[PDB]
């Protein structure tokens, strides 16, 4: 730092996503709600919403 | 960790020797890049060996 | 108001080295790209600086 404007280095975190097609193992703080059949319900099944 | 005085080499497509022979991103490329100074990484005036 | 024009020619043309011959933070390229400029081949360059 005795040299600036972009002399210091940048830590890089790059997370890669991968769409599911598969088991999720993580998805997020949403916990649950009751089943239910035969009704018009909204929908959050593994993420996407209908 | 890159050098920083250019941050626009880690993206989906671009050549650049920091990215040519390290790192490379495919096309269909679907997730999040954070960057940010550091600061106290190193402290001494003569560098570091 | 007294920018100066310097004519450059007859001299290899590198453009992956003012890279690291100044300390600055990327480019405002408008119609050409810093990636693939040292593949081109174009007749004259002109460096106003203020």
């Amino acid at each position: 730092p005795t040299y600036g404007v972009g002399h210091q280095p940048y830590r890089v975190v790059v997370l890669s996503f991968e769409l599911l097609h598969a088991p999720a193992t993580v998805c997020g703080p949403k916990k649950s709600t009751n089943l239910v059949k035969n009704k018009c319900v909204n929908f959050n099944f593994n993420g996407l919403t209908g | 960790v890159i050098r920083g005085n250019e941050v626009s080499q880690i993206a989906p497509g671009q050549t650049g020797n920091i990215a040519d022979y390290n790192y490379k991103l495919p096309d269909d490329f679907t997730g999040c890049v954070i960057a940010w100074n550091s600061n106290k990484l190193d402290s001494k005036p003569s560098g570091n060996y | 108001y007294a920018w100066n024009r310097k004519r450059i020619s007859n001299c290899v043309a590198d453009y992956s080295v003012i890279y690291n011959f100044a300390p600055f933070f990327a480019f405002k390229c408008y119609g050409v790209s810093p990636t693939k400029l040292n593949d081109l081949c174009f007749t004259n360059v002109y460096a106003d600086s203020f």
